[PDB]
């Protein structure tokens, strides 16, 4: 029952508009206009640069001609392997070159360091610039974070926790009583663990109280990678980042991938996991103490490798908290209540005995809803609007716990 | 490496009858008369050119300086005076541009000239068609409006809301100091989905919008799935704040498993990342996260939580009136008949979602279509209900 | 991960959380009490030309005073109805009273319970629901769920689409509405009508008047119901 | 995916039963149709090798009872048990009450077996 | 290829039907067609078969004898010809054919018939009228057929193609009329202006007919047509449609004379002088609590100089502007006066009166005061505010004449100037007799200045705009004549052809004679001025041949630089169809391309074209590009793109606009000259706290009001050159928003003229079903009480079917009354 040929045809033709055919013709005309005037471009030329530097940065552009001759020590860079007692150079360049040259005499043997990638003149081949990249991807622009973290009223102060690594992050970095009072070295570091909660606020209040030698917060996940050997070359810049910008503290976050579980599947499983771990362990070893930099690794479960053994001697003071109280609750609700446009004659009080154990996420979680009710309910005031405030921490109490 | 794309088309897609008409084809004889005085306009005004300045000073000072052989290489970092770039074969090149040097435009990662002989920077390749990597965007502020859905307005309305709190008033919740990316979690029957897509295209009139569905249980060693949705959502606050509709990841890559350990790793990484960047104390950004899923029971208690995600939202099935407005919607395209058999189609229906719509519609036309073809064919007044059983609702052997 | 009966991390029972989510998999099934008469419908829509209607058996007697209703795996269900009309017949035996709708539905619960104690049997994916006029004259209504336990509901609403005429009878569940028998019974209709097209014959009801016996409503009054309800429907424009 | 037989799906379903009726349609073939005045049964013989001698007298067709006749469209191996248990079953209620066993009690008889087999123990559904 | 057998069967018996139709002897030919027709008029209620018997039955057709026989054969070829169509032969066919109903031949016929119809009814020559006549005698019975059956839209095609109207009025019925007059103002926006006029005309025809008078006022203003505005006023009778009419008289802002024999004649006139629009709009104002004056400090976001605290001094007014409530520039403005210097006091009692626009009896009092001020500017800005205080608004003895006595030809040009630019924003639309006696008498004296005779001129242009008042016309040319062309051609002559385009507004094809008059005048000015007066005359009609004239003009070198014109043709460009969406959007795209690739004038001139496509509209494909070509080499490109996006966010409050905007003033702020400028724009944003928007195009966003975009085309041909002359001394000039300033709030009152709280949907809305020319549907019901903010896109819908509008177009004011069914 197919029977089309010949009969759509004179179907389509059959009904139709008095000018359908028109507008069809009309549109096909709009199409091919609109091809045409794509076509028909404006600025038709990819590259950019057109007047703004071509018409007095081009007058330059006539001196980099006069000193067209120089300036051509481009070529290609590549870095530098050993050298001899002093005046050789033996190198392993990215053309997988056996190079040795006579460094350029315009750079001395001192400025030019084992592992740098330095530009050779392709007639000799000379030390001529050796570029300190220093180039950082994208993500590794996240593992490095901002410096002014803010003090806040001690981030809803839960007295033990804090007071416990005043001493041992605090106190070093105030450097009062280290060297002579106590043994040589303050402790040798801190592991800030604890449930998902707490855990790295103390550490941002610590930051912000301490000089601007302050943290960047770096992730295990993130550390982990595919292929072998960029995981130890990210562990390496970020202690490079971190040395650099005045020796501040590397705090290491969720370590539970670096480290891996406490097992290997067959040694073949998670093995750049463990490459990661050889040279980390190289890194934060310390060699000769210094009381300059610090090291604070923060996870949620004690599920390190092997070298919890020796970080006794290298990462100690595990301690933990991620279990406020009434106290601590309340504590933490007068911080959040600071913000907003919320004042403290609610009764928040029965509400922190209402949520047991509620961490200090929710919380803020908690006073954000406060804070999503009034802009609901739309009034901005939120001082006095304490029994609104009151029935969505409740309510939403209710659908945290069942929903 | 991509910041935006020349929007110079989509003409005036408001054609008001859409139907073979004489105020339509007035109406594409305006935009046709348009399109050439345009084209009038330009060529008048390139050829007609106001003065005739020497070689346009291109020829005099640059063009030849630039040279005749040029070969292109990505540009690596910039310093003060010179540029870092690196070329093909991983040459690398520490040459001051000076000439067609739009510093805007070079950018690192990105194609440049290199005039040869004395390799010097000269031109900046900035189209290079070749930012194909990961690539979301393609599909960014769809087209489809409120419009295009009906039947629907609680939903609209809680939706908007949830939306326009940024945007409009955003000093509401500023002076209340919260700046909540709450997002929404959207339930819905399966026989629904793409409308939580299509509900989801009424904020997408406004900046622009990415979709992750499906993806993986991220085995991935480095994990990322979430993450680099959050690079996203930040490459997303760089362009027009967008949205992140992750309609069936939120079910299935965020799934309320009782199992603890030994999970696929998803639990562990997935859905703490997905806390971590829906928690605004973290990630700042307007973007708004739309949750969607089928199944409200696999809800993970962190995703459960409205403290951190809130503005819950369940999407029902249709009503008697919105199985009508659907219906006109997806018959209006195509003159179902002239005796306008509307209620007699869904006045005992249930059970009966925007998807199956679609398809009802669709193959009403492809059977009459099929041999029945009569413009508006008589037969369409019980064809239209004899493709509305269709069968295929459901199968399943006997057990009854 | 373990779907047996044993108990998850979480908790729960994951096998009787399949079985109770199997009722779905089924049919709608309504039913009311008001201290004259209990009425209740399952609407079947399910009728090839070469199959008899009679062996269907939606709903089945007990004891002349109790009857049940199918939600979920037919199967199962007769095996209830059997065991349970046993049962029925020697608490008949001892015990001269007749049955009462809580003893029975109470045996039932506890049979579901114990199949799903024990890894060796499975958890009975049926769920019951069950009325009847008691000996002391009031009737009522039970519903079992399929896992262990029955509950006495002044409305049933057990199957698929089980959500939305449960939302429609516990809005408008008026016991002026409910008064007499005619009305109890229009009630129940317009309810069960809801679910799905119901446009020709679905409707499946039955009638427990009292000290009568089950009473199965002929094809033409439910029609006539039907379009009583139409008339009620008219009118209020 | 499957295991031992007393189970269920996350879904709900008693996927190996649907299984094994789904199997049931694969492989042999029977109907039958009733009228007035008589009703009949009609079978499709799968194996007509030559090297038969069809001394059975019948394969898919059983005599059950005096007044019933059944065909199966499994497995023989649970068919010739099924069938010997149903002509048990009518035997015993002729023994017990002294009347041919109606057709409707004889089936729910069955079909009890069956429920049986695919409801309590590790024991596979009579395919 | 195999058919149905029995498809092949009926074709076989098809087939020696026509052998035998085809046979030698006639005798049978009658009764082989008697056959044949009854299965040929079968389908249509077949034709496949004749598809290859063209030619043997045209011979048939031919061969028959005249009469019955051979009117069924041009019946049968007729209805076969929709088929075999080299040309109309139906039509042909069909004209020799019975004539008798056509209607039963089916629906694919009679539509086929009726394009046919339309195409002869055009083909036929004006010689031919004598087959015209059966051709509208066929019209005229499938109207009919097209009303029944629901096909009155191209019932309209048809009659409106063979210019038919007049009877589409006698036979349409109200019952469908609705969606007709829709589908013909749909029509409107695109026709030429002979029939536009033709279908407006009709238009008013049909509402007329069925008491539908509230939208023929509306359709009427597109018409333009003053007397047939107030021959429609008379026509109506009823109390209800009496007091809407003067609420759209009112609302458009062009107030109707006349005499108080009608009933209520008092609030009539009232109603049309907006004496309520300040009451209402303070009392809308306080009921969203949107009083408080907002500060220019926390508008700038100061939490990181003489002119930019005037532009923040003026970004203040427009803020505060219709309120009246700021004690900034009240309670210690002669501080801030004082320490304001050189020429800024004048804009700065100018923004003083901005704040007290409308506030007649407010606004006097507060401002007579500083009328008695020491300096000159001072005094002259007092008298400037005074004029925009009564700009607008009406008044029953209107002070704004007697105020300024002495000013309006005072010898002093800077008191002059607030005068004259008061005295011409407050008869903005008066078209005052007396104003004109009064203010053309000063565009006579010499003494004046050039720019000051420019902006007596502007006063004359918005005063009488759109009334060709000759004596205006002369005394502009006369005054043009005898100031030197040399001196004539600087920088301020450019008002003169403004008035002359103000005052054709909307009228076209007499301007023919205004520009053959100012032939006389020397290339450099005349070939801007003729042109300015020529697009604004013609403005909002879709002139595509006035836009490509200045799109030829303004491609030429015109390179003493004589290519300022350039300039006003890019204007002219927008000004022609920026009615509807098309033709804005597009030629949108045009100054795409014309900043793509065009002359430094060209760019300088191309966003205020866009700002004028879509002013108080943030469409976002404006917004960015206007803010990429805000950082341009040039400056004056960057200064109009600046005010280009200041405009198109005006009145809007748009949040992400503010943003870009700071974001501007911190990139801007070494530069002053852009600095105050994104200041202005950020006003301009917040102007009115967005109560009040800045499109000249009301009632639906259709209809074009001459006053407001008098004074936005105004300040647009002040922003073709403000490189030169905001920096020197035009700060006066941008206060010609007072007439593009209206709001664009819904407020209700009822039978007994009070405010109601009826609460209304209201959301985008936008076409669904294009199916015929249905209302536009709206979408997003977010309800809330009855002020509300209408902006572009989204309109307003009743809640419920309870109180009945006088106009189904909700916007500015309207009347609801209880419906019969309310309960
Ligand atoms: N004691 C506290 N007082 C106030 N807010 C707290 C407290 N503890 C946690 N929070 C809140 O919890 C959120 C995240 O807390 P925190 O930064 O300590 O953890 P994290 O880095 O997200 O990871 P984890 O929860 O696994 O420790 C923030 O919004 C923070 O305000
Ligand atoms: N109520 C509705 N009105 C108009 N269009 C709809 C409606 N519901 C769905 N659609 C359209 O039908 C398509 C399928 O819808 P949906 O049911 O969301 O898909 P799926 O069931 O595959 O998830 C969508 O792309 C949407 O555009």
């Amino acid at each position: 029952r197919a029977l089309d040929e010949g009969d759509i045809a004179l179907l389509k033709t059959y009904g139709q508009s008095t000018y359908s055919r028109q507008i069809k013709q009309v549109e096909d005309d709009i199409q091919q206009l609109l091809k045409k005037i794509n076509e028909l471009t404006g600025i038709k030329e990819s590259d950019t640069g057109l007047a703004p530097p071509a018409l007095w940065d081009l007058a330059a552009d006539k001196q980099t001609l006069q000193s067209e001759q120089p300036l051509q020590v481009a070529r290609c860079t590549k870095i530098i392997n050993a050298d001899s007692e002093d005046p050789k150079y033996i190198i392993n360049v990215k053309q997988f070159a056996k190079f040795v040259v006579d460094l350029s005499d315009q750079v001395a043997p001192t400025d030019i360091e084992e592992g740098m990638r330095v530009g050779v003149d392709r007639n000799k081949y000379q030390i001529h610039i050796p570029l300190p990249p220093k180039i950082d991807p994208t993500v590794t622009m996240m593992q490095v974070e901002e410096k002014p973290d803010v003090t806040y009223s001690d981030v809803g102060g839960c007295k033990e926790q804090i007071e416990k690594l005043r001493e041992v992050v605090e106190t070093p970095l105030l450097h009062p009583e280290r060297f002579v009072n106590l043994g040589i070295e303050p402790p040798k570091g801190v592991l800030l663990f604890g449930p998902p909660g707490t855990g790295k606020t103390l550490c941002a209040r610590a930051v912000a109280n301490r000089t601007d030698a302050c943290f960047i917060r770096v992730i295990g996940s993130e550390l982990v990678q595919k292929y072998v050997g960029e995981g130890a070359r990210m562990v390496r810049e970020l202690f490079e980042m971190a040395r650099t910008k005045k020796a501040c503290l590397i705090f290491f976050d969720e370590i539970d991938a670096i480290g891996g579980a406490r097992f290997d599947d067959g040694a073949g499983g998670d093995n750049e996991v463990q490459r990661t771990m050889l040279e980390l362990i190289n890194q934060l070893d310390g060699f000769d103490p210094r009381g300059n930099i610090k090291v604070l690794m923060a996870t949620n479960r004690p599920d390190t490798l092997d070298p919890a053994l020796m970080r006794p001697g290298r990462l100690d003071r595990k301690i933990e908290f991620s279990l406020p109280d009434l106290e601590g609750r309340t504590h933490i609700f007068k911080i959040h209540a600071r913000s907003m446009s919320v004042e403290r004659d609610i009764r928040f009080e029965l509400l922190a005995r209402l949520c047991p154990n509620s961490t200090g996420a929710e919380i803020r979680s908690v006073c954000t809803e406060a804070g999503m009710f009034a802009i609901r309910a739309r009034r901005k005031i939120a001082t006095e609007k304490d029994f609104l405030e009151a029935v969505n921490k409740v309510i939403k109490s209710y659908a945290k716990f069942s929903a | 490496k991509k910041t935006k794309g020349p929007d110079a088309a989509s003409k005036l897609p408001l054609v008001t009858p859409h139907t073979q008409c004489r105020l339509k084809l007035l109406k594409l004889e305006r935009i046709k008369d348009y399109l050439l005085m345009e084209e009038e306009f330009i060529r008048n005004q390139e050829q007609m050119k106001p003065l005739e300045e020497k070689q346009e000073e291109e020829r005099s000072k640059v063009d030849d300086l630039r040279g005749t052989p040029m070969s292109v290489g990505t540009l690596e970092e910039i310093i003060d005076d010179h540029a870092i770039v690196s070329t093909s074969v991983g040459s690398e090149h520490y040459v001051s541009i000076l000439s067609f040097v739009d510093k805007d435009l070079l950018e690192p990662g990105c194609s440049v000239l290199l005039n040869h002989k004395v390799h010097a920077v000269i031109g900046v390749l900035m189209d290079d068609t070749d930012p194909l990597v990961t690539v979301m965007k393609v599909e960014k502020a769809p087209q489809e409006t409120y419009a295009d859905i009906g039947g629907l307005d609680n939903q609209i309305q809680e939706i908007k809301e949830s939306v326009e709190l940024p945007l409009t008033h955003p000093e509401y919740y500023e002076e209340m100091g919260i700046k909540p990316p709450k997002g929404v979690i959207l339930y819905g029957p399966p026989g629904t989905g793409k409308t939580l897509l299509a509900k989801a295209v009424a904020n997408q009139t406004s900046a622009t919008f990415l979709r992750v569905v499906g993806s993986e249980l991220i085995q991935k060693y480095l994990g990322d799935g979430p993450k680099l949705v959050r690079e996203l959502f930040r490459v997303a606050e760089e362009h027009a704040p967008s949205i992140v509709f992750i309609d069936e990841i939120d079910a299935i890559g965020t799934k309320r498993y009782d199992s603890n350990s030994g999970g696929e790793r998803e639990i562990q990484r997935t859905m703490l990342e997905l806390l971590n960047q829906l928690d605004g104390f973290d990630s700042r950004g307007d973007v708004k996260v739309i949750m969607a899923t089928n199944r409200i029971e696999t809800l993970d208690p962190a995703l459960i939580r409205p403290g951190r995600i809130d503005r819950k939202i369940e999407f029902p099935l249709p009503d008697e009136k919105t199985k009508k407005r659907i219906f006109q919607i997806h018959t209006s395209r195509m003159t179902l008949a002239d005796d306008v058999t509307l209620d007699d189609l869904i006045m005992a229906k249930d059970d009966l979602s925007g998807a199956d719509i679609k398809a009802i519609c669709t193959e009403a036309g492809l059977m009459a279509l099929r041999e029945r073809r009569m413009k508006v064919t008589n037969e369409d007044f019980k064809k239209s209900k004899e493709n509305v059983l269709y069968k295929k609702q459901e199968g399943t052997p006997e057990g009854l | 991960d373990r779907a047996i009966t044993v108990f998850s991390p979480d908790g729960h029972l994951f096998q009787v959380e399949y079985a109770q989510e199997a009722v779905k998999k089924g049919s709608t099934a309504v039913g009311v009490r008001g201290r004259d008469i209990v009425v209740l419908g399952v609407e079947k829509k399910s009728v090839a030309k070469l199959q008899d209607e009679r062996t269907v058996r939606k709903i089945c007697a007990l004891d002349d005073n109790v009857c049940m209703a199918f939600a979920g795996l037919t199967a199962d269900a007769r095996i209830v109805i059997n065991r349970a009309r046993v049962e029925c017949q020697s608490h008949r035996l001892t015990v001269e009273d007749p049955v009462t709708v809580e003893y029975i539905t109470r045996y039932i619960a506890s049979l579901k319970q114990r199949y799903t104690q024990s890894n060796g049997r499975r958890p009975f994916g049926i769920s019951a629901l069950i009325v009847g006029f008691d000996f002391d004259g009031t009737p009522r209504l039970y519903q079992t769920d399929p896992s262990g336990t029955y509950h006495a509901w002044k409305a049933n609403a057990i199957g698929r689409g089980a959500k939305s005429v449960r939302e429609f009878l516990e809005k408008n569940y008026t016991d002026e509405a409910i008064e007499t028998d005619d009305l109890t019974i229009k009630l129940v209709i317009k309810a069960l009508l809801e679910v799905v097209q119901s446009g020709g014959k679905n409707i499946e009801l039955a009638v427990m008047r009292r000290d009568q016996s089950l009473k199965i409503l002929n094809p033409e009054e439910i029609e006539k119901y039907v379009a009583e309800i139409e008339k009620e429907k008219e009118e209020n424009e | 995916y499957d295991s031992r037989t007393t189970i269920f799906s996350p879904e709900g379903r008693l996927y190996q039963v649907e299984y094994a009726m789904e199997a049931i349609g694969h492989a042999g073939t029977c109907l039958g149709i009733l009228a007035n005045d008589g009703v009949l049964l009609a079978a499709e013989r799968r194996n007509i090798h030559k090297l038969l001698d069809e001394v059975f007298f019948s394969e898919k067709i059983y005599k059950l009872n005096e007044d019933m006749a059944c065909s199966v469209a499994g497995i023989t191996s649970d068919a010739n048990v099924l069938t010997n248990e149903l002509r048990l079953i009518a035997q015993r209620y002729l023994l017990q009450y002294q009347e041919p066993i109606p057709c409707e009690q004889l089936v729910t008889a069955l079909c009890d077996i069956k429920q049986a087999y695919t409801q309590f123990g590790g024991k596979r559904p009579f395919g | 290829q195999e058919l149905s057998e029995e498809d092949k069967q009926l074709q076989d018996e098809l087939e020696m039907l026509v052998e035998r139709l085809g046979e030698k002897d006639t005798s049978l030919y009658r009764p082989a067609l008697e056959e044949l027709r009854r299965q040929i008029r079968s389908s249509t209620t077949p034709l496949k078969f004749l598809r290859p018997h063209y030619g043997k039955l045209k011979e048939i057709y031919e061969n028959m004898a005249p009469g019955e026989n051979k009117r069924f054969a041009a019946d049968i070829i007729s209805v076969l010809a929709m088929t075999m169509s080299g040309e109309r032969e139906c039509l042909k066919y069909r004209l020799v054919g019975s004539q008798e109903e056509l209607a039963s031949w089916g629906h694919e016929y009679v539509r086929h018939l009726a394009g046919e119809v339309a195409k002869e009814w055009q083909e036929l020559d004006d010689a031919e009228k004598v087959q015209r006549e059966p051709l509208l005698t066929l019209v005229k019975e499938i109207v009919p057929y097209n009303m029944a059956h629901n096909a009155e839209h191209e019932a309209c095609d048809l009659l409106m193609e063979i210019e038919q109207v007049d009877m589409l009025e006698k036979d349409i019925d109200e019952n469908a009329y609705a969606k007709v007059c829709l589908y013909l103002t749909s029509c409107v926006n695109y026709v030429p202006e002979p029939e536009n006029s033709a279908l407006l005309r009709c238009a008013l025809g049909v509402f007329r007919k069925f008491s539908r008078f509230p939208e023929a006022l509306r359709l009427a203003l597109m018409l333009n047509d003053m007397e047939l505005v107030e021959d429609i006023f008379t026509s109506c009778k009823d109390v209800v449609v009496q007091k809407q009419m003067a609420f759209m008289l009112g609302r458009h802002g062009v107030f109707l004379e006349l005499s108080e024999d009608v009933e209520e004649y008092e609030d009539l006139t009232e109603i049309m002088s907006n004496v309520q629009l300040n009451s209402n709009f303070l009392a809308l104002a306080r009921e969203l609590d949107i009083m408080e004056p907002k500060v220019p400090d926390d508008i700038y976001k100061t939490h990181l100089s003489a002119r930019m605290n005037l532009a923040s001094s003026f970004v203040n007014g427009f803020v505060n502007a219709a309120f009246g409530q700021d004690k900034l520039l009240t309670d210690d403005g002669n501080k801030w006066l004082y320490k304001n210097k050189d020429h800024g006091m004048l804009s700065a009692a100018a923004s003083l009166g901005m704040i007290l626009l409308w506030d007649v009896d407010g606004g006097l009092t507060q401002i007579d005061k500083y009328l008695y001020s020491s300096e000159d500017y001072i005094k002259s800005g007092a008298l400037l505010a005074c004029g925009i205080v009564n700009s607008g608004v009406r008044n029953e003895c209107d002070p704004a004449l007697a105020l300024l006595s002495d000013y309006v030809l005072h010898n002093s040009n800077t008191m002059r100037l607030g005068s004259i630019f008061g005295l011409g924003l407050a008869y903005a639309g008066s078209n005052r007799e007396d104003v004109l006696t009064l203010l053309l008498p000063v565009m006579g004296d010499s003494k004046s200045s050039m720019e000051v005779a420019g902006v007596t001129a502007l006063a004359c242009g918005m005063i009488a705009v759109g009334s060709c008042n000759g004596d205006v016309t002369s005394t502009i040319l006369q005054t043009i004549m005898e100031k030197s062309e040399t001196e004539l051609k600087d920088t301020y002559a450019r008002w003169l052809p403004l008035g002359l385009g103000l005052n054709h507004l909307g009228k076209g094809e007499a301007i023919e004679a205004i520009l053959a008059a100012l032939e006389v005048v020397s290339e450099p000015f005349r070939s801007f001025a003729n042109t300015l007066v020529d697009v604004c005359a013609y403005a909002g009609s879709g002139n595509v041949l006035k836009v490509q004239q200045l799109l030829h003009i303004c491609s030429e070198h015109f390179d003493a630089d004589m290519g300022a014109h350039q300039g006003v043709a890019v204007l002219g460009i927008a000004l022609i169809a920026m009615g509807e969406e098309i033709g804005a959007e597009m030629a949108l795209r045009t100054f795409g391309h014309l900043l793509r690739y065009g002359e430094p004038t060209l760019r300088r001139a191309v966003p205020l074209a866009l700002a004028l496509i879509s002013v108080s509209n943030p469409r976002l494909n404006i917004l960015d590009t206007l803010s990429k070509f805000s950082h341009d080499a040039d400056p004056e490109v960057s200064y109009n793109s600046i005010f280009a996006m200041g405009m198109v966010g005006s009145g809007t409050n748009n949040a992400r606009l503010a943003a870009m905007l700071r974001q501007l003033a911190q990139y801007h702020a070494k530069d002053p000259n852009n600095l105050f400028m994104v200041r202005l724009a950020q006003g301009l944003t917040h102007l009115g706290k967005g109560t009040l928007t800045l499109c000249p195009y009301h009632s639906d966003r259709q209809l074009m009001s001459q006053v407001a975009v008098a004074g936005l085309l105004t300040v647009l041909v002040s922003f073709l050159d403000v490189r030169n002359i905001i920096l020197g001394k035009s700060h006066y000039v941008l206060y010609g928003l007072v007439a593009a300033m209206q709001p664009r709030m819904l407020v209700t009152f009822d039978e007994e003229l009070r405010p109601l709280p009826v609460s209304v949907r209201v959301g985008q809305a936008v076409d669904v079903v294009g199916q015929a020319g249905k209302p536009k549907t709206i979408t997003g019901f977010q309800t809330h009480t009855t002020p509300v903010l209408l902006a572009h896109g989204e309109r307003a819908e009743l809640a419920t079917e309870e109180f009945l509008p006088v106009t189904p177009i909700l916007e500015g004011f309207v009347i609801l009354r209880k419906n019969p069914n309310y309960d």
